[PDB]
């Protein structure tokens, strides 16, 4: 019964369904009857091009704002160079429209699209804070494919007003469920940049979302850590087919690249799910990316099992997106438990680092308090250190489950002489492991310099919960 | 910072 659409470039969007597998599975959610009807998603960019003949039966004023130059519209700077012409690309893979004649169509053709501009001018922590606090019990998921500078050198998150936007979205956005927040993991793969170095893709209340090439492999710009969840298709090679999307000036383009493009398509598919379940909270979303997002097909030379059977890589995390099998999950979900969190702090003097450091610590995960925890969802490793290079540093914990983290690769290009400051190295792949028993921090030089530091500060923070667990896989 |  269901009929796919008639969009001129529908049949040029190999990754919202093909015949070869090779897709995220997004129109057997179609014939579900999910396509966003009454989600509402908000694109944090440089604007978003309102009136495009794609884009404008979708549009949504109350999803919207400009914050660079303070106005409700959101209608992007048009330059000779086409700068900015980003944020309207996202927002049409998101929810262009179908069956119109136009270009192809969003992942959730009938969601309700706006846009955020705030990239274009100074992209200070406030002008952050009120994008993404913007409209919170109108708009439900917010997509941002932005953030600090790829040139593997830096170390930057959120500063407070973005943070505690975070922490207000998640806690009291979406009627009290929490707000979406989807995020790009990066584009710094040229520079060998560690997504982990990133607060905003390493923060517990944001999906990071990283990128697949057509055939199946690591794009050259993607970045490798221990925070991404899960993956949507991108760009690669000159041979391997791009992402179809609404352009600036009311084109349409099918040479949309990078991880720009992931997120949007991910903000797409948890658009669907949240159709087929508006009773989602924040953290059950990320779940149902745990549970049913697919590893097969995925080319990577870290695949690892981790406690609970799951297979998990740090280019992909647990794979890619399945729309189908995210919107048949949703249905019949029992919400997760309230969030407990344990803090455990692991050092009782500090330690030289020297060419290698291990830290051994058998922990009880608050045994006998009510923030026990025997299911474990993000763990953070908050590390305080000094170094005299930071880049030659890698950073790995495993779980009691046996599960290796790399919470920090080398970074060639990090010379930095600044250490960590209390940085909250967060990890995925440990997700539904009981966490009691031995958590093991490495730390090690891999360079031949004699190099030199001291770990003065190691918080092991686990989230969970200590209720429901599935048979491991 | 911030870059697209
Ligand atoms: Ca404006
Ligand atoms: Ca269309
Ligand atoms: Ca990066
Ligand atoms: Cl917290
Ligand atoms: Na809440
Ligand atoms: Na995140
Ligand atoms: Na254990
Ligand atoms: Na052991």
């Amino acid at each position: 019964v269901y009929q796919e659409p008639t969009d001129p470039k529908f049949p040029q969007q190999w990754y919202l369904s093909g015949v070869t597998q090779r897709d995220l599975n997004v129109k057997a959610a179609w014939a579900q009857g999910y396509t966003g009807h009454g989600i509402v998603v908000s694109i944090l960019d440089d604007g978003i091009e309102k009136n495009h003949p794609d884009l404008a039966g979708n549009y949504d004023p109350g999803a919207s704002f400009d914050v660079n130059d303070q106005d409700p519209d959101p209608q992007p700077r048009y330059t000779q160079m086409n700068d900015n012409r980003h944020g309207t690309r996202c927002a049409g893979e998101v929810a262009a429209v179908a069956n119109n004649g136009v270009c192809g169509v969003g992942v959730a053709y009938n969601a309700r699209i706006g846009g955020v501009r705030m990239l274009d001018g100074e992209v200070t922590d406030a002008v952050e804070a009120r994008s993404l606090g913007l409209n919170p019990n109108h708009i439900h998921i917010y997509s941002a494919s932005w953030g600090p500078e790829d040139d593997g050198k830096t170390v930057d998150g959120p500063a407070r007003l973005a943070e505690e936007a975070f922490f207000r979205g998640v806690s009291q956005g979406r009627g009290g469920l929490g707000s979406i927040f989807v995020w790009a993991s990066g584009n710094g793969g040229r520079e060998h940049d560690s997504c982990n170095c990133d607060g905003y893709t390493n923060s517990i209340y944001t999906l990071s979302i990283s990128s697949a090439t057509q055939f199946g492999n690591v794009p050259w710009y993607s970045e490798a850590c221990s925070s991404t969840l899960a993956t949507t298709y991108s760009s690669g090679n000159q041979n391997e087919k791009q992402i179809v999307t609404t352009d600036l000036r009311q084109k349409c383009t099918e040479s949309h690249t990078g991880t720009s493009a992931s997120a949007p398509l991910a903000a797409g598919i948890i658009a669907l799910t949240l159709e087929a379940n508006k009773n989602l909270t924040w953290r059950d979303m990320q779940h149902l990316v745990v549970q049913t997002s697919k590893p097969a097909h995925l080319n990577a030379n870290d695949w690892a099992t981790n406690g609970v059977g799951r297979k998990v890589s740090h280019s992909y995390g647990y794979g890619l997106l399945d729309a189908g099998a995210m919107v048949a999950l949703a249905q019949n979900w029992t919400t997760v438990a309230p969030q407990r969190k344990c803090i455990i702090d692991i050092l009782t003097e500090p330690k030289d680092i020297g060419k290698r450091l291990e830290v051994r610590k058998t922990v009880t995960a608050c045994l006998g308090e009510p923030n026990h925890i025997t299911r474990l969802e993000h763990a953070q490793a908050r590390l305080t250190l000094s170094y005299n290079r930071r880049g030659d540093l890698a950073i790995h914990l495993v779980s009691p489950m046996g599960t290796r983290s790399t919470l920090l690769a080398a970074r060639p290009h990090d010379y930095s002489a600044d250490g960590f400051n209390d940085w909250a190295f967060m990890t995925t792949h440990s997700w539904d492991e009981d966490p009691s028993g031995e958590w093991v921090l490495e730390i090690e030089n891999t360079s031949e310099a004699n190099n030199y530091g001291t770990l003065t500060k190691f918080t092991l923070v686990l989230y969970g919960t200590a209720s429901g667990s599935l048979v491991p896989r | 910072x911030r870059v697209r």
